[PDB]
RNA sequence: ACAUAUUAUUAUCUUAUUAUUUAUAUAAUAUUUUUUAAUAAAUUUAUUAAUUUAUAUUUAUUUAUAUCAGAAAU
RNA sequence: GGAUUAAAACUAGAGUAGCGAAACGGAUUCGAUACCCGUGUAGUUCUAGUAGUAAACUAUGAAUACAAUUAUUUAUAUAUAUAUAUAUAAAUAAUAAAUGAAAAUGAAAGUAUUCCACCUGAAGAGUACGUUAGCAAUAAUGAAACUCAAAACAAUAGACGG
RNA sequence: GAGCGUUAAUCAUAAUGGUUUAAAGGAUCCGUAGAAUGAAUUAUAUAUUAUAAUUUAGAGUUAAUAAAAUUAAUUAAAGAAUU
RNA sequence: AUAAGAAUAUGAUGUUGGUUCAGAUUAAGCGCUAAAUAAGGACAUGACACAUGCGAAUCAUACGUUUAUUAUUGAUAAGAUAAUAAAUAUGUGGUGUAAACGUGAGUAAUUUUAUUAGGAAUUAAUGAACUAUAGAAUAAGCUAAAUACUUAAUAUAUAAAAAGGAUAUAUAAUAUAUUUAUCUAUAGUCAAGCCAAUAAUGGUUUAGGUAGUAGGUUUAUUAAGAGUUAAACCUAGCCAACGAUCCAUAAUCGAUAAUGAAAGUUAGAACGAUCACGUUGACUCUGAAAUAUAGUCAAUAUCUAUAAGAUACAGCAGUGAGGAAUAUUGGACAAUGAUCGAAAGAUUGAUCCAGUUACUUAUUAGGAU
């Protein structure tokens, strides 16, 4: 049949309807006693100009098409070259949109900081008026303004404590919950495995059919999936 | 797309029908001609042997 | 340095021959075509030599391109 | 392919104490274009460049896996009845094995794997010619003919040593 | 041995090699090609290769903690001595 | 599967390292020597120049021409006609020389070689010349005549042909029969064109090369693809340090020869395969295929007939030259082939034999006492 080769497109878009395909064949080199790969570039006809540099293609022998062209593209085995072209175009649009959004979020942050620098009022001073007015009874209009600078309509001892909350405090509680879950899951499964009877019951209670007839790994995974379905779904 | 001016498929294999090959190559004389001549008889004998072979 | 021989090349010069392509002929031949003499046969027809007519095939000269080779330069 | 690359050298402009090619003198010597002494120019210094060469040496390319010990430092860690002790790496020193022409190497110059550079008698010769690069000195690349049966390394025993 | 010798030639006769010290490590590193080489498991395939998925022992990124004050370039200073 | 080393360093030793030797061989030469026979080889050099003879002829059953005899005709013999038997290849024709033979100049590959269970454009109304089968073979002209040539007729969009001769018999030139030729068609056989992939010496101290160059589109040309060639219009490519381009050198190869344990290396004389060439260059004709050992023109040399002449020994033998060196100016067509012829036969320096030469191989070249 017509001789067919597999190769990588190494040049495209330089000649009209012609691409350069790199074909590697296996040969034996008697001198060094080693089976080597021999490489050669073929000028190949691309009637539809579909192939792109980087594509893996199969080329088939044809009639003479030019001084040096004797093969044509017969199939695109892998289209990595075509993908590269599509992803580059999308990237230009995708990145422009993201950069525009980030540029607008940077100018907004700058405006807020500038606005705050125009308000001579300082947190300490404001928190020293909400704690003196709340301990003296005075209600100068500054407080009403302060009830707008911060949005704190009510001036109580439990409102300054909520104006000065630090994110670290929330992190400390989320970390304890995370540690609890891990510790509970491990103790639960550890105990369950220690007692085969309580383990068999555990599986049946959660909806396993004849858990007794199961393997150690085929069933410990069920136990693990259940212990993690009784401490993460209920919570 | 295959190259313009080229056949997309390979030419169909030509299978020989031996009955048709024999009929066209070594066809039998259509009539039993009168080979009274000495040279006609020799030619008839040679043609028969060649066709048999 | 150089004096030699050999080969290759060319925006050059000359060029046999050939191919291709131009223009021209009161060009030749055949046929057609228009007439015209001479001759012959018969009692218009044929032949030959001319002229007119187109057609095909050649010929001579001519235009352009390429070309063995030689010259010059490298 | 690229970059960096001692000393000397060169281009331009500053600097110039000391040192110091050269040069000119003083000695030494049979002679002394030397060793020693004097006067001491370039250079040695700085700035901006050129150039890409050294015994540019561990005369030992880089990477990975692996193999028997001791000693000494360093680092990290651990413990305590708190200052040592116990660990794990690195460095260095001396070694086993192994390797090697031996001298020796010793975690490689061992056991293996991968990649690069390089060599094929001496002399001619890192020369000639050409080319490339540089302001230049030069640097890179790099032969052949002729001639010879040499030539070289480690080690051994001597002889000799101002 | 009807040849023998000689000259001219061909093949064989050590790489089942080497490069600290004998010919031979590039001054050094960076890095391109390499038709150079190079991890693990499983499944396919047309099979020491290809593809897909999965993995972290090589190679990297960031941070935390501890440690160190060297090496480049630049700028600003000090010191003994010499003439 | 078959793998050996030796001499030479050094005061001595170990090692590095070259040199030389022991083996086989030749397209061999030379020195000395030499018996017969059988077989295999023989200008590697100047693709230098060549005296002389040969190497390609054959057909009389294509046409024509020339004799003799006999018969008939011709009232005198010049001729004619037919039969018979001869002659003619200095007239017109047919077929044969694209092979074979010789040589290795050119050729490093758009061309050449080798290989592949390769390919398409998806190769002509090509048969070259045999086989099988079927059909056809007509009319004029031109020449002295024809199987010469020319123009027509009819034969698979349809296109595209031809030829008679010899011998008998019967007729009144014609017809049959036999024999040998001619043309067309179909298939077979033999045999052609083109392309791909892979391999094929040295120098980069030849590093850049290319400009129809790389690709696209269209026409012309061809049986047929393609910057293969010619014309036009576009794109800016293509090759290259895994060596481009350039230069030098060389015919290539094997189931051939030599060598080695082998991988290999060498040769390419001999045997065989392939290519190229026939003093040099280009071009054209015929043809399926030729830049043909043809033709045309030119170049170089020679010759005689002095013409827009002939010849070119790389066919055989042979000669001079060159060189260390390579042979008979032999016999025969008996054999195997080739060409012409219907046959009888003719031709054949293909070929087969012999000669010369230890160039190679083999056998023999007296045993017992
Ligand atoms: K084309
Ligand atoms: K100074
Ligand atoms: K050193
Ligand atoms: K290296
Ligand atoms: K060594
Ligand atoms: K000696
Ligand atoms: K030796
Ligand atoms: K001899
Ligand atoms: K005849
Ligand atoms: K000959
Ligand atoms: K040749
Ligand atoms: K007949
Ligand atoms: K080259
Ligand atoms: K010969
Ligand atoms: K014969
Ligand atoms: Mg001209
Ligand atoms: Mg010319
Ligand atoms: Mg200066
Ligand atoms: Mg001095
Ligand atoms: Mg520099
Ligand atoms: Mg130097
Ligand atoms: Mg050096
Ligand atoms: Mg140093
Ligand atoms: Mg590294
Ligand atoms: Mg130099
Ligand atoms: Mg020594
Ligand atoms: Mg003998
Ligand atoms: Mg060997
Ligand atoms: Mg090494
Ligand atoms: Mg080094
Ligand atoms: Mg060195
Ligand atoms: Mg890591
Ligand atoms: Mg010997
Ligand atoms: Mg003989
Ligand atoms: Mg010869
Ligand atoms: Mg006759
Ligand atoms: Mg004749
Ligand atoms: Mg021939
Ligand atoms: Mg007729
Ligand atoms: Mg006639
Ligand atoms: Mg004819
Ligand atoms: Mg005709
Ligand atoms: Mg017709
Ligand atoms: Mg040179
Ligand atoms: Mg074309
Ligand atoms: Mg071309
Ligand atoms: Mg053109
Ligand atoms: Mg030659
Ligand atoms: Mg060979
Ligand atoms: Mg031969
Ligand atoms: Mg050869
Ligand atoms: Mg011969
Ligand atoms: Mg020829
Ligand atoms: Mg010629
Ligand atoms: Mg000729
Ligand atoms: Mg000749
Ligand atoms: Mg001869
Ligand atoms: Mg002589
Ligand atoms: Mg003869």
């Amino acid at each position: 049949a017509r001789q067919n080769f597999l190769g990588l497109v190494v040049s495209q878009g330089k000649m009209q309807k012609t691409v350069k395909v790199r074909v590697e064949t296996k040969v034996f080199n008697k001198k060094i006693n080693k089976e080597l790969f021999h490489r050669r570039d073929y000028l190949v006809h691309d009637e539809g100009e579909i192939s792109r540099e980087g594509d893996l293609v199969r080329i088939e022998a044809t009639r003479p098409l030019s001084k040096r062209k004797f093969f044509a593209i017969a199939e695109i085995i892998r289209n990595k070259g075509q993908q590269f072209a599509l992803y580059e175009s999308e990237a230009q649009l995708s990145v422009a949109k993201e950069e525009a959004q980030k540029a607008k979020e940077f100018l907004d942050k700058r405006s807020v900081r500038e606005n705050k620098l125009n308000e001579k009022t300082t947190l300490l001073r404001d928190i020293r008026t909400i704690q003196d007015a709340l301990s003296s009874g005075s209600t100068p209009k500054e407080l009403l303004e302060i009830k707008q600078r911060y949005g704190i309509q009510d001036f109580s001892q439990e409102t300054v404590r909520q104006l000065l909350q630090l994110d670290i405090s929330g992190l400390e509680v989320n970390l304890e919950k995370q540690r609890s879950l891990i510790d509970r899951i491990q103790t639960r499964l550890s105990e369950l495995l220690s007692n085969d009877l309580k383990c068999d019951q555990f599986l049946k209670d959660h909806g396993v059919e004849d858990p007794l007839t199961l393997k150690k790994n085929i069933k410990k995974n069920l136990l693990r999936k259940h212990v993690m379905m009784d401490m993460q779904q209920p919570s | 797309k295959h190259p313009k001016g080229s056949h997309r498929l390979s030419p169909k294999v030509n299978f020989i029908d031996v009955d048709n090959l024999i009929a066209k190559t070594v066809a039998e004389p259509q009539s039993i001609k009168s080979s009274n001549g000495s040279a006609q008889k020799v030619r008839l004998q040679k043609a028969e042997l060649r066709r048999k072979f």
